[PDB]
């Protein structure tokens, strides 16, 4: 955290094109559902997967 | 360690044996830092 | 994702048998099975596994890991086991 | 709903695919001591999560000439882990316990087993002597006889001189190989005085008893083991001092 | 708040002044409800009742439930101990003591092996008579000496000033002498089975004879004489009955079906046990 | 058999206590992963005699 | 109101009628790791009263050619009661300690002790080897002495190769044999990681030395000891396993 | 409810921008207050003043305290390493790698070792020149390799392919590189001083090899090469010099007056100990 007033600046371009630019922006997005538990009907962690 | 609570108990006409098969995984909690280069591969001369 | 840790590595395990921990009836109770250290960045079972091969581009790793353990028997196999944990110390453990 | 269970005490957890419901001893969980029946003044120790947890013994292997095994409470857990350790360094304990039996078998195979929990469980001695001088009485490895267990001469009698029959005034319950392949009871802390000597004094045996013998046949597996795994609920101790084993 | 993790029973009771009625039930026919199937391995006996099994009429059922509580079961006298005075010519001791077991007369010990722990009031009566039987009007003592306190030396000997120790003085032509006794354990209830040793040390596997003594149901000594200087010719027996009175009870277990052998141990023949019931010729005839 | 991965968690196996985890997941991105340069070729110019 | 204290942990107590108030280091006292700071999942243990408390070493006796000792924490306590229990069956602990060094003798003697605090105290070879090969280093039994305690050959350099003089930069208190007879300090958890393992690492050592010499004239005791006494506040254990003593 | 027995720090902070100043003082004369009068004993230090010793006149004070924290004390570049490139003919590797370790070098080393936990960052700058001095115009590598990742084996080898690892392509004649680096210990701050072993197990008494090495400070390795096919025939140094910025210090501890002899170990000669300050002819000759 912390950094009082430390006026930082990177994402600015100085060409025209967007791809000249530097990364990032980052992102934070996960979806581990869909490589981890990619199952139709959905089981819950406390009971048996099958009944 | 992977000990035997009782025993492996079979009826008669069955197998006598059988096999477990093991995964790995990791939680919600699991993190990394400082990225480096592997040491499994090995590389010699250029692919052609 | 759960990928497959390769526990029976050793040497005369052919090519895919090196996957699989043998289970059968033993004759003295109380029996050792299968042994691997947890390390997931370390040469060993975690070789084979995904999150051994990207825990081995970074120079260190936090968290909880996973072992899962399927049985392919036959459906009138019947059996108990015991997984057991234990952090630094002592070597193996020589009993259960 | 009911035959799938886990128990999760301590860093120690057990699952069971085929169980018949859990027994609560006398009705009652066990607890920690109220401050109204409590006497010692000094305060007890309570560790909780290191104490409070699954044990595993050896396992018992199972023929068809076998009459029965017992174990007495706290005394198998007196040498094993931390709890073996306050027990040794403390003259007041007190807790609970519960027990989980395994025995698995193949739909060929067949018995059961009686398991019991009996509080003040006194062995006895055998012999037609009536004076109390030359009358036998039991060694201490019998009546105490720690991990490795004990066994039945008399298991029709219980060894105290009691029949077997009526030991389902306890709180019980079976293996029947072809229902479930575990029995679990939860053991309230029960004496007459709140807290007591571990050492000194088991409060309760555990009784695994053949009512049934076990058959299977020829071909099928022969080995069949009985494991114990057993949880000190709700620990206290009192009364620290230096070690004593006995 | 800067460390969370450091931040009953389903049995109730019921008054039952009666045996249970009997409510009307017609057949069922359909799937899915079935009270007879049971299992057993839990240990739970079967809940199954009259009015699923069959069809029943109706039942308003008066019987009493009374007479079997702990309460009346219990409250009896029945012979606990004998003590023999002999207090004649040659070789005369002149009192007799007699500690206190009520374990010593298997009538009424094997109602109280019905149950681990109890906590009782009593009321004792001290019969008297002579070696056939007979009553003379004689002066009798029946002191009471707890634990710790001397016991009596001799006929005369001082012990019997009691000043302290509680004492019946009675003669044989009275009727039998009485008295009320609290609840005296140390511990909060008497305990008929103690599996455990009452000291530390290293217990020998030979031959065990402390094995199983409570500590707590040491209640002194009852000791007898004759008030007298001289001494006199008769000899006489004390029978002592106990009656157990606002007793309470816990944890039931199963009723002796062996011989008992001793009074403080549940010693058992190895060779010899009888079975717990008789044998017939067949299973198939219930005669 | 599902293709699933275990669901199981720390807090459901064992008894466990609170942590507040400050550990930072950023470094792991496809963005970080891959943003940094390697060899992707060599080129030889003899240019000589 | 200064001069007289008494101490009271577990079941244990101590009193002086002389003593020199009471350092508490770096101004804080012992405490429980926040939910924050700590790591590891897992449930800690926390004894409480049978940790908790004063134990005493034997005493190290008193001469005009002592060169001073020391002592390593927790160390010291890893064989001794419940505490050295669960330090052996728990790869993580924590916890401060409260320190206590008695010394008396009469009025007509003299001297003064120095009893200090060293976090990460690390002893170093005696030698003028400047190969790693061929360089000297201590042995096991001198870095960790024990309950034995060890010695200092060089107490000027403070066998760190470090001048006593700035000692007093670290939680002290002298006993001066004319003013106090004791020195207590509350030393709390200081390390770099919120747990770590008892056996392997020593937080701090303790240090007690004379800077002035003991003296007496002739038919006075010639016996002093320097007594140990110390209690591990606030303790916590985690990683439970089997036993490892080393 | 059932059970009841189940149911800070003193010094404070104060900015201060300047030295303190002084308030006047007249003479005292009176019992009772002693404000000479100290108790070392207690390992407090003495808290007497200018202002109660003597008499003082006002002096508003400006000098300025700020140039004495450790962010300003320890923002300095010094050197921590010294690499030897040889490259040249006879013998050659066409690489060196330096672990990195910043004991090596005495005078930033005593400043870092007056604390005994350090957490901060760092800025180093790598100084090649050749072998007596001069820059040419050769093209460099500066790979770092963390711990666990392969060393290069070869001045071509693929382990500079450098798909992961950071590192600095850079001119001799170029001004010197310079990168920043952030804390990177597994811990929460590096530790100079680790009374411990890494490892359980047996240790030899004889020879403990492993006594006092942290494992939390092995930050991997440093190695350079001349990017090139055949080879050069110069030979070069590269000198590192580490800054410490934005740095924290914890428990402050003496300053070491010996000498040292090893990078990791504290060891010093037990014969020749020098003393802390020069010998003079009498102690009551001040000069
Ligand atoms: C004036 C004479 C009065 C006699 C008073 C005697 C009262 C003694 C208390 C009786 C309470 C029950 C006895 C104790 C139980 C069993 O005997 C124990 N097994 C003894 O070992
Ligand atoms: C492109 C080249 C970049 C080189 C980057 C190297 C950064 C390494 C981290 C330096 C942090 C301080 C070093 C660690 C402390 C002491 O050396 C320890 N005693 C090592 O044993």
């Amino acid at each position: 955290a912390t950094g009082g007033s430390t006026i930082n600046f990177t994402n600015i371009n100085y060409y025209k094109d967007s791809y000249a630019a530097s990364a990032t922006r980052q992102d934070f997005t996960q979806d581990p559902k869909k490589f981890t538990q990619p199952v139709l009907d959905s089981i819950r962690e406390l009971s048996a997967p099958l009944n | 360690t992977l000990w035997y609570q009782t025993n492996y108990v079979v009826p008669p006409e069955t197998p006598g044996e059988a096999y477990i098969i093991a995964m790995g995984a990791d939680l919600y909690k699991f993190t990394l830092k400082i990225c480096k280069d592997t040491d499994e591969v090995t590389q010699q001369a250029v692919l052609q | 994702v759960e990928t497959i840790l390769e526990v029976n590595n050793t040497t005369e395990a052919t090519g895919l048998t090196r996957l699989l921990i043998p289970v059968s009836s033993q004759n003295k109770a109380d029996e050792l099975c299968a042994a691997f250290m947890v390390d997931p960045g370390r040469i060993g079972p975690w070789q084979s596994t995904l999150v051994g091969q990207i825990c081995r581009y970074y120079t260190q790793w936090s968290g909880s890991l996973k072992v899962t353990f399927m049985f392919t028997g036959s459906f009138m196999a019947t059996g108990k086991m015991l997984v057991a944990y234990s952090p630094p110390g002592s070597a193996q453990p020589a009993n259960r | 709903s009911d035959r799938v269970a886990q128990l999760t005490v301590g860093n120690s957890s057990i699952t069971t695919q085929e169980a018949a419901n859990i027994v609560l001893a006398y009705g009652e969980w066990p607890e920690y001591c109220p401050d109204t029946d409590a006497t010692a003044v000094d305060k007890p120790t309570r560790p909780d999560v290191s104490v409070n947890r699954f044990y595993t013994l050896d396992s018992k292997m199972w023929q068809e000439n076998s009459t029965g095994w017992y174990w007495k409470f706290p005394d198998v857990l007196n040498k094993t882990g931390v709890f073996g350790q306050n027990a040794q360094f403390h003259y007041l304990y007190r807790s609970g316990f519960c027990l989980h039996v395994q025995c698995n078998a193949s739909k060929f195979h067949q018995g059961a087993l009686l398991v019991a929990v009996i509080p003040e469980f006194v062995i006895a001695g055998r012999g037609s002597n009536t004076k109390p001088n030359e009358a036998p009485h039991p060694g201490f490895t019998t009546t105490f006889p720690g991990t490795t267990g004990a066994t039945f001469h008399d298991p029709y009698v219980l060894d105290s001189g009691v029949p077997l029959s009526q030991a389902l005034i306890y709180p019980h319950q079976w293996i029947n190989l072809r229902t479930n392949n575990c029995a679990t009871v939860i053991v309230p802390y029960i004496n007459a005085v709140p807290f007591d000597s571990a050492i000194n004094h088991s409060n309760f045996g555990l009784i695994v008893i053949p009512v049934s013998p076990l058959k299977y046949s020829s071909g099928a597996t022969t080995a069949i083991p009985i494991t114990i795994t057993i949880a000190p609920l709700n620990s206290e101790f009192g009364g620290l001092r230096q070690a004593v084993s006995q | 708040d800067p460390v969370e993790d450091i931040i009953r029973a389903i049995s109730s009771a019921t008054n039952v002044e009666s045996a249970a009625n009997t409510t009307p039930s017609s057949h069922r026919l359909e799937t899915g409800r079935v009270p007879a199937l049971q299992a057993a391995e839990t240990g739970a006996t079967s809940n199954a009742t009259d009015e699923n099994m069959i069809e029943t009429r109706c039942v308003v059922n008066r019987n009493g439930v009374l007479e079997t509580t702990i309460n009346h079961f219990f409250s009896r006298s029945g012979l606990v101990g004998v003590v023999n005075l002999t207090d004649g010519g040659t070789d005369t001791t002149g009192y007799v003591t007699w500690d206190i077991d009520i374990m010593g007369f298997v009538q009424l010990r094997r109602k109280c092996e019905m149950f681990t722990y109890m906590r009782f009031n009593a009321e004792f009566t001290f019969v008297t008579t002579t070696k056939n039987g007979e009553a003379r009007p004689y002066m009798l003592q029946y002191m009471y000496v707890p634990p710790g306190a001397p016991k009596p030396t001799g006929r005369d000997a001082f012990q019997w000033q009691t000043a302290t120790n509680p004492s019946v003085f009675v003669k044989l032509t009275d009727p039998p002498a009485q008295v009320s006794v609290p609840f005296m354990s140390p511990a909060s209830a008497y305990q008929w089975f103690y599996d455990g040793y009452p000291t530390f040390g290293q217990h020998p596997e030979t031959s065990n004879t402390t094995y199983g003594l409570c500590p707590n149901n040491m209640m002194g000594t009852f000791a007898v004489r004759v008030v007298s200087r001289e001494a006199s010719q008769l000899k006489l027996q004390t029978r002592v009955y106990m009656k157990l009175k606002h007793v309470r009870a816990w944890v039931p277990r199963p009723i002796r079906s062996q011989p008992y052998l001793l009074k403080n141990f549940p010693n058992y023949d190895s060779s010899k046990i009888t079975n717990s019931a008789r044998d017939r010729s067949s299973i198939k005839q219930a005669n």
